[PDB]
């Protein structure tokens, strides 16, 4: 179980051992390095010596340096210790907080929930922000892609699905910085902790982070989102919860597995770590989704392929006063049909996306020509519109003291109730900005009779 | 190891005298790459010594014999020939002797200037700091120029990529950057101060001696470090300058000062880690790059930030260089260094010779930190300016046959054509952050629609001589406010409109 | 006979199936003194299979993925169908061009041993002209009066000349009409119906399916009844005489019958 | 109304040689990057 | 193993039953790799194999032997003409006529095993599922797997093609498993090619696509019909394997990224469907 | 002092010739201390005859199938060439670019060794203008209103944007014809095609060629002509008068002519 | 065609030596290979086959050396020399009219002038299609 190091070409090392060989995906511990170095087996050379890729740095290693082999795979700390902390990839703490005392171990490379332990029915993870549950809902074990740029709230967003999930559902979240600047981590980090989501001392945490550098070697990074997936998979099947995993991103894990490939040089760069291909991706997406436990909800956050739902957040909605910034006409989803999510979700969606385009259509006309076209019904049409895009805000809970408004969780039969009643006309006498930054419809009742009693 | 000495002493039994443990005897010896068998006790990336005084960096580790990088000519060096491990790995001098010297990848001076007396020697493979050492970046580092101070602005601890085709204008940028931080270097105002290092890669001597030239004349000299490795340099020497640049700015980084570093450019460096990568036998991927290649960048780019409070408080901003052929940004390097950075400067030949200089493609350009690493009045006004830009960009996007626009659009197409003669800016003439303010601030409120464009730079050229001698109070109002309050906006218009009716 | 290497083939059996058929011919032509045909279908096929041989083989492939041997193959392969002193072998192949480029090598490399070209046109078959064979589309190498005399190659020129007319006046009747057209131009544009009209012939192996007999017409019928209508000589004729028709004194024959039965 | 009719048919004649011209730098194009790919690749896999 | 005992059973590449309902009882065994029918015992594709789309039935019509390839871009309705095409046929196979009745293969390469699971439930829920068999080799199985699947399905259909019966088999979709025969290929050190795919990937989705055939009346009369799946990627036809099987099969029916997102559903582009 | 090494000779003695000629203007310049001309024709012959051999010493291929050290022996050429404060040497060296390109590996290198470039286009040749320089890929670092005047930069600049205004509007040209433009783009192709004609010039040594006398143009008389242009003064002069002549006055006498 | 590539790629140096024979004697040869573009094919299948690297076009890096090497024996000798004299005329098929290859580039800058022959010219009936704006002589 103990082996020497051989060759030393980059991040790959390749270790030779006498007696027992251990198996592809385990992980070998250098025993002169003070930052352990953990290599993983990758494929198996013959003459009793592996190749290993190296999750840490290859500087001053020597020839015939004794490595130990641990058994098993990479076994990162699993459980609700770490929650509110930062792990690299081999599961040390990284944020200076101490170390991460826990009971709970688990490798980083494990199988897919078989076929009978999947749910026939397609259920979706309603997540409380009322422009996603009505517009581009979220489907329980898909594939969930986030947009947005610079100056738009993602960030905001992805506390506020954290916060909402854990609260409605219950359910943990869990981030996974794969190849992130240091700078956009630090920023992420010290939001989470202002916005309370990340607790120290309260054990109130709501999101397990791991991180990986962009200095890291290509190993590293190729492996955090097993180590984010693993701490998902611990709070799915040992707690039976719905867990949400923010990978950034999928792109940042394809290119480290094209680098890995490329190290190793079996693979060609022409071809790199596609969706299927359980050794590349196979795995680890067929190990998001639902089961009978319970349910691992990807979001691949984007910065400007197989998504089940997408979220587009643009600069124009955010200068239109409208928060969370979700552009309600690109937000696509596959759920969005009358057989999974019933006849009337798909018919309020469906008419709220047409009168938007109506609306989009009216304004060109307006800006055209002017405000008077087709008597008053295209101005009721206006009317309409403009309160369904008032009501798509909603105040975050996350972010109730940059802002100073108490964020609410709505849930979606409060949204198809209120929505269906301004399809329907029911609210059409009460003022457009009294559908402002409000959860319920309710609660735009009693703000629309406020500003009926001060006015 | 299998050669007809080592057979010829295993078959007798000779077990020879020569402890190989620290010392060794070349293999082979070609276009720099020597295989030196023995050095058993050598570690990676360390530095040895040749019999003819000739150092060296060891980089492959093989189990058969060592690979040996050459740091000069290889016709020094012998088949057979004795080196011998240094026994640490590569470092160069750092402190404040280096301000006005010129040095090359290894520290030493090449300006004819006697020695350095450095006390204090750094490594360059030092490892970068983490997600908790350092701060979110707020200081402004002021490049000096209009269209960059306010469209893509540039902090203090960001990386900041100028990245353009051939005779562009990227050196033009770097060395501007460099001469404005003579309007706080000689000021009293400690944190405001800014030393510079200039990592020249691959360049002609001719071009290094113009650029010395240039930074003398303009007394730049005195706070700038030029890290020299030309072009008949060797590829050991051109990999290392900007790593050894970056630990002369780590120096003034990690003692609380604030540094920039440009580094022109880092396609010479990948060039030189590409020859040095294909000559080692390592596997070629795109373009015959190694897959280290973008590890090689991310490692160094990687230690450009602004530390904590905790840690000094000081600062380090790297502006890499990147040269694109034919305007192809989709080539592994450049694609590399993108999505390494915090944001791109780019730079195109059309813009260039339309007049327009310097030719900051506005669309094209990002700044990831923002209106955080500006001033409180660029903010108002470059706020300001980028809608307009972009309002512009949309009408004229559609406007190349239209003639009988409507008037909205005949104003905003107006204004945008005032905005771009605005942003541009005359060659080794940085401005004062507070002239830029009040000329885009004119630009942006109308001021300049009933001015023909070609007077513009005229007007720049006196309407910023009538402030600063007739109307100096609205400055110093300006200076100690912080900001444009509408008092101050009313009164600027009325001395604006007071010198076009004198105009 | 028939060869039919299948598309299940393995590459050496599709690569070598042409020269088995080609090995037929060449016994039609030495053993008997034949005038044999020799039909490929694909000759596309003939290439993509000798491309896999090769790269089975480990070979270093040529610009645009083919093999560095494909113009010695190609040239091996057709230096066989030849004209020799006991007979000859004229070979009619199928020709696919990949991405609609002329310029690709297996095309190019098929372009060097071809002495004419056939095209058979899916618009001309839309005018029921049967064969749709594109009378400018379709070009030969021994157009040239010292192989074929100076009256075919006067009257083939005519022809091309008068259908190209015809094809530039077709924009013109399409966007405003006919009847402002000249008299020339109208004669023009009847002669060319009449031209493009006399290109249609019945086929002996298809009167079951169409009902007309088939024509076998000499090569100084063409030319006789071309001359004819080049020169005018039939302009009282009216142009469905000469549909589906071999001959010339046919096309007169269906006209006279065309004006008994008015 | 004739002479708006002859312009674009004049502009569209222009713009049909101007889409010739750019299909076969098209083509060339296509086939100088199918073989630089191929030849990155085989000296990829040649060096193993 | 190939029979009848398939029929509405879950299989994987192997044949091994995955939906939890018990084993198997096939008596009989074939193999994967058997070669095509030749040109006499196969007669001229006339028994019309009717899909139940008015687009496809009309412009582009499918018949009973014939390999029409269904290619398209991501999530544009591929899956969804296929399944149309399975559940179609319950008409047919409820009546007394032999000549009209189609049992259904549907192979799943490297989809979502979510997925296969609710096209399962759906062919269950509209009674398809009685003359359907599923082949699944999920994201999850082994690039063999994925490889062997189309091979596996295709030998349960010929058994019903060389016994008489009528049978249409789907692989969704040949560029999963195209790229698994990549992968496998370049981990046993072959001579790659364009894309780094073999030099036998056309001889790959050859000789798996020319066994279906409507067989002469004296080999039995049986049918196999073919609707192989192409996920295309920006709608770029003159890629590697779009070429070979758009060269292999007898037609395609092309969906277009624009006229879903228009509403346009079935997507189906009539200027670029063609059927021989 | 001539050193002649043709492309008759080896690819080895085609790769030291160079050296040969640089050895000479390096006595002449620092052990005489001598102004010295040093013209090569052409440098890429040399880059090229280095790559011939390349492959036969055993190397790995660069790309396109380049010498991998082709930056480094060509940086160790060039360097030989320069003025010292021994002495002056000012060379002139023509480059050749193979199959018209300019992103070819061995002129990317030589680009950057160079002070001034006259880049030379077969678009132009084929327009009939003489030299066929092209006035936007032209580079010198001399050009600096400096160093050569504020009058003869601003021009240079002018004539620079006038040209690269018409080579923005030949698209819409090349569609719409002449109709379609404004006044304002008529003024500026018609400036634009008299300042391309004017920059033809005929040389003494390519009479026998063509037959026009060459003509030496001082540079005062060439940024009065090129002010005249730029200013409209003569926009009444049609452009054939401004093709093949060395001076204005020679413009305004063909005028007359015609 | 039916010849093998290193037959072809011969045929051109031996005709050049046959007509250095006169060149040399006093005598005036004049020399005509058709075509070069199909030596160079035939070349770049040698060196294919010899496992070189590929450049430009797949070509090898020699062949404008093949078509110097083979055309400067074409020239004008002294009266000390015999006053003999080589001419070569080679000739080059293109691909769609095109002059900015690599192979015609070559033999350009190699030769002294060029006869370029127009297809458009061709189908007009204009016979020989010489194109008078292109074809040059120094
Ligand atoms: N803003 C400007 N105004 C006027 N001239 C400028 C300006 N910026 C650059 N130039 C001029 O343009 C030329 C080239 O610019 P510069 O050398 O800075 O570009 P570069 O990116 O360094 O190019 P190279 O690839 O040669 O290094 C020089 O003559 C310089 O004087
Ligand atoms: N004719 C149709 N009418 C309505 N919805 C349809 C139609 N065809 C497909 N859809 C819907 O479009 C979505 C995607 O179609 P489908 O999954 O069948 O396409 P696909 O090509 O198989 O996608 P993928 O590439 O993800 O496998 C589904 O939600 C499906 O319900
Ligand atoms: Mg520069
Ligand atoms: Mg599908």
């Amino acid at each position: 179980s103990n082996g020497q190091i051989t060759a030393v070409i980059g991040a790959v090392v390749d270790v030779q051992f006498e007696d027992q060989l251990p198996p592809i995906l385990n992980a070998l511990e250098v025993q002169g390095r003070s930052p352990r170095l953990i290599l993983e087996v990758a494929q198996h050379l013959g003459e009793n010596t592996v190749r290993t890729i190296a999750m840490d740095g290859t500087e001053g290693l020597v020839r015939g340096q004794n490595v130990l082999d641990t058994g098993a795979p990479i076994k990162i700390p699993v459980g609700p210790e770490t929650l509110g902390r930062i792990m690299n990839v081999i599961g040390e703490p990284i944020d200076e907080r101490g170390p991460i005392v826990t009971d709970k171990f688990a490798a980083i490379h494990a199988d897919a929930p078989e076929f009978v332990e999947m749910s026939v029915q397609q259920e979706i993870l309603v997540t409380g922000i009322k422009v996603v549950d009505l517009l581009a809902p979220y489907a329980k074990g898909g594939k969930i892609g986030l947009f947005g740029g610079a100056g738009v709230g993602k960030t905001v967003l992805i506390m506020e699905l954290i916060n909402n999930v854990a609260k409605a559902h219950g359910g943990y979240s869990v981030f996974a910085g794969v190849g992130e600047r240091t700078r956009e981590g630090n920023d992420l980090y010290h939001e989470m902790i202002e916005s309370g989501v990340i607790s120290l001392k309260d054990k109130t945490s709501k999101v397990a982070l791991v991180y990986g550098q962009m200095n890291e070697p290509p190993g590293a990074r190729a492996r955090v989102a097993l180590t984010g997936l693993t701490v998902a998979e611990y709070f799915r099947d040992q707690e039976g919860q719905d867990v949400l995993l923010f990978i950034d991103n999928i792109f940042r894990f394809t290119q480290a597995g094209s680098e890995v490939s490329a190290l190793l040089g079996r693979i060609p760069s022409a071809v790199g770590y596609q969706p299927t291909l359980a050794t590349d991706m196979g795995t680890m997406q067929e190990r998001i989704t639902t089961t009978k436990k319970g349910s691992i909800t990807s979001v691949q956050a984007i910065y400007v392929a197989h998504l089940d739902a997408t979220t587009v957040l643009s600069r124009a909605i955010a200068e239109l006063g409208i928060y969370p910034a979700v552009d309600p006409l690109d937000s696509t989803s596959r759920i969005l049909d009358p057989n999974i999510i019933g006849e009337e979700h798909y018919n309020i969606a469906r008419g709220v996306q047409k009168i938007l385009q109506d609306y989009k259509s009216l304004q060109d006309i307006i800006a055209i020509l002017g405000m008077d076209e087709l008597s008053e019904e295209d101005k009721l049409i206006v009317s309409r519109a403009r309160k369904i895009q008032r009501f798509l805000s909603q105040p975050f809970q996350v972010a109730e003291v940059f802002t100073g408004h108490a964020g609410k969780l709505v849930p979606i039969k409060d949204t198809i109730k209120g929505f269906k009643m301004i399809l329907n006309g029911e609210l059409d006498h009460l003022p457009e900005v009294a559908f402002y930054m409000v959860g319920p419809i309710e609660e735009v009742v009693a703000k629309a009779e406020k500003i009926a009693e001060s006015q | 190891a299998e050669i007809s000495a080592v057979l010829e002493e295993k078959i007798l039994g000779a077990a020879p005298k020569e402890n190989l443990e620290e010392t060794g005897r070349v293999l082979s010896i070609g276009d720099g790459i020597a295989r030196v068998y023995g050095l058993k006790n050598i570690q990676a990336e360390e530095m040895v010594e040749f019999s003819s005084g000739l150092k060296g960096m060891a980089l492959n580790l093989e189990p058969d014999n060592v690979g040996i990088v050459v740091f000069g000519n290889d016709k020094h060096i012998k088949e057979g020939d004795i080196v011998k491990r240094t026994g640490a790995i590569v470092d160069v001098p750092v402190g404040e002797e280096l301000l006005g010297r010129v040095v090359d990848a290894l520290g030493n001076p090449i300006d004819g200037k006697g020695p350095i007396g450095s006390k204090t020697r750094q490594r360059v493979g030092v490892k970068a700091p983490g997600i908790i050492p350092r701060v979110s970046v707020r200081e402004p580092m002021q490049t000096g120029m209009k269209a960059v101070d306010s469209l893509v602005p540039i902090g203090r601890g960001q990386r900041e990529l100028i990245i353009g085709d051939r005779q562009t204008g990227k050196t033009a940028i770097a060395i501007d950057a460099i001469i404005n931080q003579k309007r706080f270097n000689d000021a009293q105002d400690e944190k405001k101060k800014l030393y510079c290092v200039y990592v020249a890669i691959g360049q002609k001597r001719s071009t290094v001696a113009q650029i010395v030239k240039r930074l003398t004349d303009t007394d730049a000299m005195r706070y700038t470090i030029v890290v020299s490795a030309t072009a008949s340099d060797a590829a050991p020497l051109q990999y290392l300058a900007p790593y050894s640049g970056c630990a002369m700015g780590e120096f003034f980084r990690d003692n609380g000062k604030h540094a920039l570093i440009i580094y022109d450019d880092l396609s010479k460096q990948a060039v030189a880690y590409r020859q040095m990568s294909l000559l080692l036998r390592r596997p070629p991927g795109r373009e015959a790059y190694p897959g280290d290649v973008f590890y090689l960048h991310s490692r160094l780019l990687e230690r450009a930030a602004k530390m904590s409070e905790s840690n000094g408080g000081g600062s380090l901003t790297a502006l890499p260089v990147i040269e694109t052929q034919a305007g192809d940004v989709s080539a592994y390097i450049p694609t590399n260094v993108i999505s390494i950075t915090d944001g791109q400067i780019f730079l195109e030949t059309e813009l260039f010779y339309k007049g327009i200089r310097p030719a900051i493609n506005v669309g094209l350009s990002v700044s990831r930190v923002g209106s955080a690493a500006q001033t409180r009045a660029m903010k108002q006004v470059a706020g300001s300016m980028k809608l307009e830009l972009a309002q512009y960009r949309e009408v004229a996007a559609f406007a190349q046959f239209g003639s009988d626009l409507d008037a909205s659009t005949q104003q905003l197409l107006s204004r945008g054509v005032r905005l771009t003669e605005l942003l541009k800016q005359g060659q080794y003439v940085p401005m004062a952050i507070e002239d830029q303010v009040a000329i885009i601030y004119c630009g942006v409120r109308g001021h300049l629609d009933k001015v023909e464009p070609s007077k513009i730079t005229k007007f720049e050229k006196e309407f910023s001589q009538h402030i600063k001698t007739s109307h100096r109070d609205i400055l110093d109002t300006i200076a100690k406010e912080g900001q444009i309050s509408p008092d101050t906006d009313a009164k600027l218009k009325k001395v604006v409109t007071d010198f076009l009716s004198t105009f | 006979a028939l060869v039919y290497g299948q598309m299940n083939e393995p590459p050496g059996a599709r690569a070598r199936v042409a020269l088995t058929g080609l090995t037929v011919a060449e016994y039609f032509r030495d053993q008997e003194g034949q005038d044999v045909l020799l039909f490929i279908d694909n000759i596309f096929r003939f290439t993509q299979a000798g491309s896999e041989v090769s790269a089975l083989l480990g070979r270093i492939p040529s610009a645009v993925g083919y093999q560095p041997t494909l113009a010695t193959d190609m040239g091996t392969m057709q230096e066989r169908i030849t004209t020799t002193k006991k007979g000859s072998i004229t070979s009619v192949q199928a020709i696919y061009v990949p991405a609609d480029d002329l310029t690709d090598p297996a095309p190019a490399t098929t372009f060097a041993h071809l002495d004419a070209t056939t095209v058979l046109s899916r618009a001309i078959a839309e005018l029921g002209i049967y064969p749709a064979v594109d009378p400018l589309d379709s070009t030969s190498r021994i157009l040239d009066p010292n192989i074929i005399g100076e009256e075919h190659y006067n009257i083939a020129r005519g022809v091309q000349k008068i259908l190209q007319d015809y094809k530039s006046l077709q924009d013109i009747i399409a966007i405003l009409g006919m009847d402002e057209l000249s008299e020339e131009d109208k004669l023009i544009v009847s002669r060319a119906r009449k031209i493009q009209r006399f290109l249609s012939q019945p086929f002996q192996v298809a009167e079951v399916f169409t009902g007309h007999a088939g024509k076998l017409v000499p090569i100084k019928d063409t030319i006789k009844g071309f001359k004819m209508i080049l020169n005018g000589e039939l302009d009282h004729l009216p142009e469905v005489a000469f549909y589906m028709v071999g001959p010339i004194e046919e096309v007169v024959a269906k006209a006279e019958k065309i004006a008994e039965s008015q | 109304q004739s002479s708006r009719m002859t312009a674009m048919d004049n502009a569209s004649k222009n713009a049909g040689e101007m889409i010739d011209k750019l299909t076969m730098t098209f083509n060339r194009t296509r086939q100088a990057v199918i073989t630089r790919e191929l030849i990155e690749i085989i000296s990829g896999a040649s060096a193993l």
